[PDB]
């Protein structure tokens, strides 16, 4: 009862993100009286054999030619084995195998990929599916192999002057490696690997980075790097436990994130409202930068920004935890976003097991802000704090969340997290929300994006706008608190992410941003007096044979197209889902 | 659009005006509409009708592109195809659709009293402006007089349009504007009648819709002006240009009215609970007291009988009023007998005769310590307790704090008892300010001790009023009045130095302004009366000169805001007295011959509102 106290639901149902275990998944043994395996071994029987697939899955009916490329890389395995040889099975030699079966009627490669699904299922085939850059163009065939491989990499202790804070050069480590591989016909697949795996990320045009090679904490002054200014923000995470080598990937993924940084403001991009992220909303030029196994500092013009494992005991809650505090003179916290949006996608990768709760609700992760006003007052002890996922749900609605040791001495929420509020952008571009004569109607909608948000038809200063709206709300339960915080951060997230690529462009042939406001989440753009240009392409394709735009304006229109491609290709900028319905007519 | 929804008015040229979009504005289109139904009969009449319809289409056109006011409304072009030309579209209406709104839920001043004298203004100077141009409106009326804005410190509120929603002159505008004066100050129409002939003939025999009385509507400048506006005697009525000029006078602004309330034998201010303005009358048997309440106006206390003995001040502890008689005691009477208070409910003896109070807080006890300044400079200690006075006082000797700190010689004039005059809290109450002579003494709230000497005038000088201000950036600052120098000293309060002079006897203050460190008679101040953050100093020739600072380098730079004195309280006398009564209010208070006394009350405004009446007539100025 205990072990499904800690993974079902109190209402009896498996929990949220558990997996589905009941009294049929229990059970207990004995290794010298043998107590219990005839029943463990009829149990394991009886739910593979009651596995359903379709068919069951168990003596499921499977194309003979998988089959025979099974054997095939069985094979392939086993003679790699004996002649010592590398295990990558490139996409090529998967190929050949392919092409070498007998009575193969794989023929297009959808009927490999079925086979490779069934490779990989069956404990044949080893994948890691990384589809940038084209890394997903190789297989494993030895768990044993890849194990001591990575092991290998791990095992190397080099001293101080070896690895450079973390860092050996890319000569040193194919030298060092040699003896599993690592030779020159090998070294771009194993650094891809490793890439993939983030075991050596490249470092410069000079080394590869290994995270769990971190220097300790130097004896640097990381405390006479503080002001004592009012722009001050704060965050603290507490977490039920830290996964081994958290800190040591999560601050690579910062120190690389900030080194590309710093080499585009001297290669993965969007567009349009898509599924894909990236660090848009961070612009900012470092000056120095301090590294540890356990944590960072940054110092860019104007500011900096700190992060360092803490024992944060909230509520008497000690647990694992860190603390970030981020300053700047200018109220551009651009960094805490940035390190907010590392964090979430380091553990979606890695630890994605953390984005949970426990069996009651509890969460894993929590997050909280020290009060300004609390900490002012007191200015330790157990000062106060907000709860991120309250300081959410309150800046979507409010200016302004009370404190709960202090009811009647206001707290900002833009003093408190300013991420949430946009104190990064000018001043000038913010959209008025008394100018905007903006309407929910369905008659008011103009279109959709794929970010789930609706553009509707309003009024900005007289001028006809194009506004497009974020709804967060899915319609006192901790669950939908926690849902309602975490889409909340998405919807700002993606605001940051849009309002940058928007104020970062300017060209005749893309329409232009009026402003952008928090009270609804929601910004302006233009709005084309003529609709799209498949509304007037089909009303002058109906009583035409071609070129139903006339000659010169259809050559004017594909010159205009071919213009806004080639400004946001220059901008390294990319569409993916151009389209009649999105180019709009003025 | 032409829809009978987007009919904003119409004229009297049987034009229509629609409401409309002209390059994303919203426009008041003037449309003019002439088709009426082979025939020649109907060729010429329409030829006919639309000549006479160009002829007015250049007419207006020609009027409307000659002017340029802040208070006209604006043309913004002219069409031929249809024959219409767009003006501003007010985005409030008409002045009569707001101004009926705000009279349903109020009896007079229903704009607010800034605000209706803006508007007034505003109407007056639109008027001066086309007679400065020779040009007559003669349909002057709360319809066609449109609304922009409703606020205060906004530059313009309204504009005048030629359209609404026999021998003519400059005063027949002028009687329509008194009428226009009596709907803004009334919000209701000068309902005479139905029929518009009787109402004429009512107007022209001198009859009116009048209201109440200044009392009542509190703007009584506004009222003097209306009633000389609808003079039937056009001769005697204002121009308009003078009605301009007259407004820009504070005491238009500040003035509500005077009460009088006949013979009386002295003056004293309360807070408000009640006694808010008492006149004492009689003595022994025949004692009483008439009391005003300045926000209405009315005397709901005349002459109430209070046997006793004369008295000096009578100070109001959160129920208990304490009345300072000439016979070393304070008689405590209690609200609970309402107004006839006859038998007090308290009887404390002094050592002399108790010439004025002060009642600070302690708020870390919740309770009162009522400080009694007597006549002799010795200050009386009377804790007080949820009303409840105590006998064990403690009596604070100017004498002996002298001796313990201060160490001025025993042969100096500062050693003659002379009675404490002015009292007041400084530093949240933490401390007590007092005057005695030319110096002032500083007891401490917590042990009772006279803890500090100040020296705001030297011997022998003496110090008849003091008072607390702060200026917004949060320095508290004390003024020290006068009476022989006729000047008043200012201090900063958490330092105890002398940092400022405001010299009070000057027969012209032009602009007057002093510095501030990091008839004869007529020219003497009265009070010091601290409104908000600006300082009245009413004087005995009836004028209250209203001080404030301006910033400098973060020194400052005392300087009058506005002059003010209502003319028409010069035959109640010399004024005796004055007070703040309310946060808005402060009234002054005049004795004659007669021993008569009369009360004159004032808008009590700050910097803030000093500032906005001045700067708009700066603005409107340069517009």
């Amino acid at each position: 009862a205990y072990v499904l106290a800690l993974c079902r639901s109190p209402s009896g149902s498996r929990a949220t993100g558990f997996p589905d275990i009941t009294f049929k998944h229990l059970h207990e043994i004995s290794c010298k009286s043998l107590e219990g395996q005839e029943g463990l071994r009829q149990l394991i029987f009886h739910v593979t054999c009651s596995m359903k697939d379709c068919q069951r899955l168990a003596g499921r009916l499977i194309p003979r030619s998988y089959l025979s490329l099974q054997e095939a890389v069985l094979a392939e395995q086993q003679r790699r084995s004996r002649d010592d040889d590398v295990q990558y099975l490139t996409d090529r030699q998967l190929e050949q195998l392919v092409e070498q079966t007998p009575d193969n009627d794989i023929k297009d490669y959808e009927d490999l990929q079925s086979a490779i699904s069934f490779l990989i299922e069956t404990g044949t085939l080893l994948h890691f599916p990384d589809t940038s850059h084209g890394l997903r163009n190789l297989y494993f065939l030895d768990p044993i192999w890849l194990s001591e491989c990575l092991q290998r990499i791990f095992n190397i202790k080099g001293s101080r002057s070896v690895a450079k804070n973390g860092v050996i050069r890319a000569e040193d480590l194919r030298m060092l490696l040699v003896g599993t591989g690592f030779t020159q016909q090998t070294e771009e697949q194993y650094f891809q690997f490793l890439a993939k795996f983030e075991i050596a990320l490249p470092v410069a045009n000079d080394s590869y980075l290994l995270p769990h090679l971190l220097p300790s904490k130097p004896g640097l002054d990381t405390h006479g790097m503080r002001h004592p200014t009012a722009n001050t923000i704060q965050r603290v995470f507490k977490m039920s436990f830290v996964p081994v080598g958290f800190w040591q990937r999560f601050i690579a993924r910062m120190l690389i994130s900030l080194a590309e940084m710093d080499l585009q403001l001297f290669t993965i991009y969007s567009f349009t409202g898509n599924q894909r992220n990236r660090c848009s909303t961070f612009r900012v030029k470092r000056n120095q930068t301090i590294y540890w196994q356990e944590g960072l500092l940054v110092t860019f013009d104007g500011g900096y920004l700190s992060v360092e494992s803490s024992d944060v005991n909230w509520k008497k809650k000690k647990s694992g935890g860190m603390k970030i505090v981020c300053q700047s003179e200018v109220r551009d916290f651009s960094a805490m976003a940035f390190i907010t949006d590392h964090v979430n996608s380091l553990i979606d990768q890695w630890f994605p097991a953390l984005t949970a709760t426990e069996s009651d609700g509890t969460p894993l992760m929590e997050q909280y802000v020290p009060c300004p006003v609390c900490e002012t007052a007191w200015a330790s002890e157990d000062v106060q704090y907000f709860d991120m996922e309250d300081c959410v749900l309150t800046a979507i609605e409010r200016d302004f969340i009370s404190c709960p040791r202090h009811p009647d001495l206001p707290v900002p929420l833009q003093e408190l997290v300013p991420e949430l509020f946009m104190t990064d952008f000018p001043a000038r571009l913010f959209l008025e929300n008394s100018k905007l004569e903006h309407s929910e109607d369905e008659g008011s909608v103009l279109g959709q994006g794929g970010s789930g948000t609706v553009i509707y038809r309003a009024r900005y200063q007289g001028q006809p706008v194009a506004v497009k709206r974020f709804h967060i709300k899915k319609f006192a339960d901790t669950m939908l608190r926690h849902l309602r915080a975490t889409d909340a951060m998405k919807n700002f997230s993606e605001f940051r992410q849009e309002a940058s690529m928007l104020h970062a462009l300017q060209h005749p042939c893309i329409v232009a941003l009026i402003g952008i406001s928090i009270h609804p989440l929601c910004f302006a753009l233009e709005l084309a007096p003529l609709s799209s240009l498949n509304t007037v392409l089909s009303e002058n394709a109906r009583d035409s044979s071609f070129i139903p735009l006339g000659h010169m304006l259809t050559q004017k229109i594909a010159y205009q197209i071919a213009s806004g491609l080639a400004y946001l290709h220059k901008k390294n900028i990319i569409f993916c889902d151009l389209k009649s319905d999105n180019i709009l007519v003025w | 659009s032409e829809d009978e929804g987007s009919v904003l008015g119409q004229g009297g040229s049987g034009t229509v005006i629609y409401r409309a979009r002209y390059q994303g504005q919203p426009v008041a289109v003037k449309r003019f509409h002439i088709k009426k139904f082979a025939d020649t009969m109907l060729r010429h009449l329409r030829a006919t009708d639309a000549m006479k319809n160009f002829s007015e289409f250049r007419q207006e056109a020609s009027m409307l592109h000659a002017l340029q006011h802040p208070c006209i409304v604006a043309l913004i072009g002219i069409s031929i195809h249809p024959l219409c030309f767009a003006l501003e579209l007010a985005p409030l209406s008409s002045l009569n659709t707001v101004l009926s709104e705000n009279a349903r839920d109020s009896s007079f001043i229903p704009l607010g009293h800034m605000l209706t004298q803006k508007i007034a203004y505003q109407i007056a100077s639109g008027l001066a402006y086309l007679h400065k141009k020779n040009i007559i409106f003669c349909d002057l009326k709360s319809d066609n007089i449109l609304v922009w804005s409703l606020d205060v410190k906004e530059h313009i509120n309204i504009k005048l349009s030629d359209y609404g929603i026999i021998v003519y002159d400059e005063k027949v505008d002028m009687f329509s504007y008194g009428m226009v004066l009596y709907e803004l100050l009334s919000g209701q129409r000068p309902a005479l009648g139905h029929h518009q002939l009787q109402i004429a003939k009512k107007l022209s025999k001198g009859i009116r819709p009048v209201l109440g009385q200044p009392e009542e509507v509190q703007f009584r400048r506004l009222q003097a002006l209306m009633m000389e506006c609808w003079d039937t005697k056009p001769e005697k009525r204002p121009l308009a240009l003078s009605v301009v000029s007259q407004m820009k006078d504070p005491t238009f602004a500040t003035f509500m009215y005077e009460l009088c309330c006949g013979k009386q034998t002295a003056f004293f201010s309360s807070q408000g609970q009640e006694y808010t303005v008492v006149f004492w009358d009689g003595k022994e048997e025949s004692r009483n007291y008439t009391v005003v309440n300045t926000e209405k106006g009315l005397m709901e206390v005349q002459r109430m009988c209070c046997p006793g003995m004369k008295v000096s001040c009578q100070l109001q502890v959160q129920r208990s009023l304490w009345t300072a008689t000439e016979d070393q005691k304070i008689y405590i009477y209690t609200l609970k007998g309402m107004c006839p208070l006859n038998t007090p409910q308290q009887a404390l003896d002094t050592p002399a005769v108790v010439t004025c109070f002060l009642a600070v807080p302690v708020i870390k006890k919740n309770s009162y310590l009522v400080l009694a300044g007597l006549a002799d400079g010795l200050v009386a200690v009377f804790p007080v307790v949820r009303g409840t006075p105590k006998d064990s006082c403690s009596y604070l000797c100017s004498h002996t704090a002298n001796r313990s700190k201060f160490s001025i010689a025993d042969e100096d004039a500062r050693q003659n008892p002379y009675p404490v005059k002015a009292m007041e809290v400084v530093n949240s109450g933490s401390e007590v300010w007092y005057s005695n002579g030319p110096g002032l003494l500083v007891i401490d709230c917590a042990s009772l001790e006279i803890c500090r000497r100040l020296e705001p005038y030297m011997a022998p000088s003496m110090v008849t009023s003091v008072v607390c201000s702060s200026e917004g950036r949060g320095e508290e600052v004390v003024w020290c009045l006068d009476d022989k120098a006729n000047s008043l000293v200012m201090y900063h309060s958490t330092t105890y130095q002398l940092c400022a002079r405001y010299f009070c006897g000057v027969p012209s203050p032009l602009r007057d302004m002093f510095p501030v460190r990091p008839f004869s008679q007529h020219l003497q101040a009265v009070k010091i009366l601290a409104v908000r953050d600006l300082i009245w100093v009413p004087r005995r020739g009836g004028d209250v000169i209203v001080i404030g600072l301006e910033k400098d380098s973060g020194a400052q730079r005392g300087r009058v805001i506005a002059v003010l004195k209502a003319r028409e309280l010069t035959p109640h006398g010399v004024l005796v007295d004055a007070a703040v009564v309310a946060k808005d209010t402060v009234v002054c208070t005049f004795e004659n011959e007669n021993t008569e006394w009369c009360l004159a009350v004032w808008r009590g405004w700050g910097a803030r509102e000093f500032d906005i009446f001045y700067q708009s007539y700066e603005e409107l100025g340069r517009l």
